[PDB]
RNA sequence: GGUGAAAUUCUUGGAUUUAUUGAAGACUAACUACUGCGAAAGCAUUUGCCAAGGACGUUUUCAUUAAUCAAGAACGAAAGUUAGGGGAUCGAAGAUGAUCAGAUACCGUCGUAGUCUUAACCAUAAACUAUGCCGACUAGGGAUCGGGUGGUGUUUUUUUAAUGACCCACUCGGCACCUUACGAGAAAUCAAAGUCUUUGGGUUCUGGGGGGAGUAUGGUCGCAAGGCUGAAACUUAAAGGAAUU
């Protein structure tokens, strides 16, 4: 069951129809270096660690 | 009321009172 | 379908008319083949031949 | 219910003989089981090489030379010269606003029955010291040098065995022969083949494919 | 009124220019009138090219771009591209980005 | 020192084909395409079904022998968009990040050196 | 496949994808431009042939031969009509799937006629620069073509180069233009729409409120579709142009 930790290093406004995911920038916790884009829902700050069940794919905008 | 739809329609009534006529 | 039905299987009624299929089989015997022998369609097609 | 990647034989596709990398690949091929051996299925296979890879160098990044698997000596797979190409966005690369291209095509033959045909692209350069923002050429100094492009690659031909046309196309030149045959009518920046066709053969010679190792 | 000085068209010393079909309406519409932008590009986006180069052969990585001149009609450009509807005062203003 | 192929990356939009081939290109070593990985569609040419298309054929590729690959991307090509769909970058990238080794990218979408008349009309789609 | 989403559609007798070829008929992408030519319509692959044409140069020639033009003529997009080829793609009609409240439309898949071609017609387009032509005068930059000077600029090698071309600066003649503005116009605006109550260079065509109406009729031409010319009765106080909030 391997869910791959990642923190935040950088929040970039918010997507959506309305606010309610914001567009974060993550650096893998295993094997650093690694800096991939993706989508949040709740309120996140800088620091923190999402637990991503999927590592390969970026994210985009949802119009 | 298209100028060109109105065109239309008195171009087939014409058409249609030439076969009319043609009798 | 001008002649008396003697002479033609188109023959005879009180107008003229084929009466029954003018596509004959090409198993009909020499003597009933009169139309159009083993007629694979019929009619005048649309666009190209 | 197969899986036939088990019946699949890998074969030595080896690219003689005038290229530095006598060796490019391998190519599978259905095992020459029952009534159809492999030469059949593995004939006329026509296998693109970028000529980087093919002479290890990135000047020769912008070619790809299509090469047919033709021979079979005791299981021994060779290619021989089927048409060169450029690539399709260092092409796009070169074509640019403000310029002119001209293309020379010609279908000429060579010393052996070999029906070739060689296209040619040459762009018109700004020349150093210019405040007018495009280097246009007259129609006339076109047509100019679609004579002088279309003679030379005529002239390097009826010479040519097409491995010697092999050899002359690698190292760039018939390029640098129209460079200097066009330069007394206009600048004209990038001349290159861009590409050559095979339209006709001849008949095999076996010899003629075979002299090309060792 | 006569909305521009051209006819947001260039045809001016030429009768008939050979019309160009709209990239994604394929609309018909005059060269010189079509709205024409060159799509330079990466052929790799600008996200994954660490992980190409890390995973590719070759060292140097040529990183061939690609280039395809799209010519959009005036409605589909309309649509949120380089064409913005602006003022009568900046309608002449013909610079570009 | 690698055992070599062809990606063909076919990313349209409406579906993304990640067909990898023999050098030659007349044998097939896989052809799994987006459409087959999500029973759903409404997304068949995205960038997530392309690159789980991609992880199948690059396992598959393993398995079968070939360790890097050329790669062809290819739009639709003919009369039509012209440009590489969406899920074109996702099945390149995700090949290489499967583990599989990439090279020699060069896109052979099909352009018409003076086209034929495109399909739609002289109105085109109205919408 | 195709979509906003789908469904018709073909597919395991392996469709879609891949490759090696072959055929057919269109089409001349990128270069391609505030760029060229042409009476307008139009005209962008290559080479060859046949004629033509402006511009420039000209210490050539003729010597008013000219400008514009009722009647009268030649060319005239597309569509359309005849009859032969041709028919790939795309697509009026039609079939058909969606959407819809209905939607015989917009979207999807097919798809005859349709011309792309040879001969013969038709003769209209927002055929537009919505600006007649010939002529004179009134005020910055590029760029096409020709010519004149200059650079000890580049290339030029067969010894120095004889040059030639490309390029640079100044210069004109004509061209397609564009940027700023005292005059003009109801204004939008402009190289002519200026030289107009301080009203006259030549000349052809057209209009007189809105409808009815580009209709009826009569000729005329056309295979037909239609084209040219073209009214009135009656009706109505506005219709319209430009700019402002
Ligand atoms: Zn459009």
């Amino acid at each position: 069951t391997p869910v791959t930790l990642a923190k935040v290093i950088k929040v970039l406004g918010r997507t959506g129809s309305r606010g309610g995911v914001t567009q974060v920038r993550v650096e893998f916790l295993e094997d650093t270096s690694r800096t991939i884009v993706r989508n949040v829902k709740g309120p996140v700050r800088e620091n923190d660690i999402l637990v991503l069940m999927e590592s390969e794919r970026e994210a985009r905008r949802l119009r | 009321m298209r100028a060109k739809w109105r065109k239309k329609r008195t171009r087939r009534l014409k058409r249609k009172r030439r076969k009319v006529r043609a009798r | 379908v001008a002649m008396n039905p003697v002479d033609h299987p188109h023959g005879g009624g009180n107008h003229q008319h084929i009466g029954k299929a003018s596509t004959i089989s090409r198993g009909a015997v020499s003597g009933q083949k009169a139309g159009l022998i083993a007629a694979r369609r019929t009619g005048l097609l649309r666009g190209s031949q | 219910v197969v899986d036939p990647f088990t019946r699949k034989e890998w074969f030595d596709i080896k690219a003689p003989s005038t290229f530095e990398n006598r060796n490019v690949g391998k190519t599978l091929v259905n095992k020459s089981t029952g009534l159809k051996n492999a030469s059949d299925a593995l004939k006329g296979r026509v296998v693109e090489v970028c000529l980087a890879d093919l002479q290890g160098s990135e000047d020769h990044s912008f070619r790809k030379v299509k090469l047919r698997v033709d021979e079979v000596q005791g299981k021994n797979l060779l290619t021989n010269f089927h048409g060169m190409d450029f690539t399709t966005d260092k092409l796009r690369s070169m074509v640019r606003k403000w310029q002119t291209l001209i293309e020379a095509n010609v279908t000429v033959k060579t010393s052996d029955d070999y029906v070739l045909r060689i296209f040619a692209i040459a762009f018109t350069r700004k020349q150093a010291n210019q405040v007018k923002r495009h280097s246009y050429a007259q129609s006339s100094h076109i047509r100019a040098i679609r004579k002088v492009i279309s003679e030379i690659l005529t002239r390097e031909v009826q010479n040519s065995t097409l491995a010697q046309l092999t050899s002359k196309l690698i190292p760039e030149v018939i390029n640098k022969e129209i460079e200097n045959a066009t330069k007394d009518i206009f600048p004209l920046q990038n001349i290159h083949v861009r590409k050559v066709k095979l339209l006709k053969q001849p008949k095999f010679d076996v010899g003629a494919l075979m002299a090309l190792h060792g | 009124p006569k909305k521009r000085a051209s006819n947001g068209r260039n045809k001016k010393g030429r009768g008939h220019v050979k019309p160009v079909r709209c990239v994604n309406c394929s609309k018909s519409i005059p060269k010189d009138k079509a709205i024409k932008r060159m799509a330079i590009r990466n052929i790799v986006e600008a996200a994954a090219v660490r992980d190409l180069s890390e995973a590719s052969v070759y060292p140097e990585y040529a990183l061939p771009k690609t280039y395809n001149k799209l010519h959009y009609c005036v409605s589909c450009a309309i649509h949120a591209r380089i064409v913005r509807v602006r003022s009568r005062e900046d309608r002449k203003n013909r610079a570009p980005p | 020192s690698q055992v070599f192929g062809v990606a063909r990356i076919y990313a349209s939009f409406n579906d993304t084909f990640v067909h990898v081939t023999d050098l030659s290109g007349k044998e097939t070593i896989a052809r799994v395409t987006g459409g087959m990985k999500v029973k759903a569609d409404r997304d068949e040419s995205s960038p997530y079904a392309a690159m789980l298309a991609a992880q199948d054929v690059a396992a598959k590729c393993k398995e079968v022998g070939i360790t890097a690959v050329h790669v062809k991307i290819r739009a639709t090509g003919g009369t039509r968009t012209k440009t590489p769909g969406p899920g074109g970058q996702a099945a390149l990238r995700a090949l290489a990040r499967s583990g599989l080794r990439i090279g020699r990218i060069e896109d052979v979408t099909p352009v018409p050196s003076d086209s034929t008349r495109k399909k739609g009309g002289r109105r085109g789609r109205r919408l």
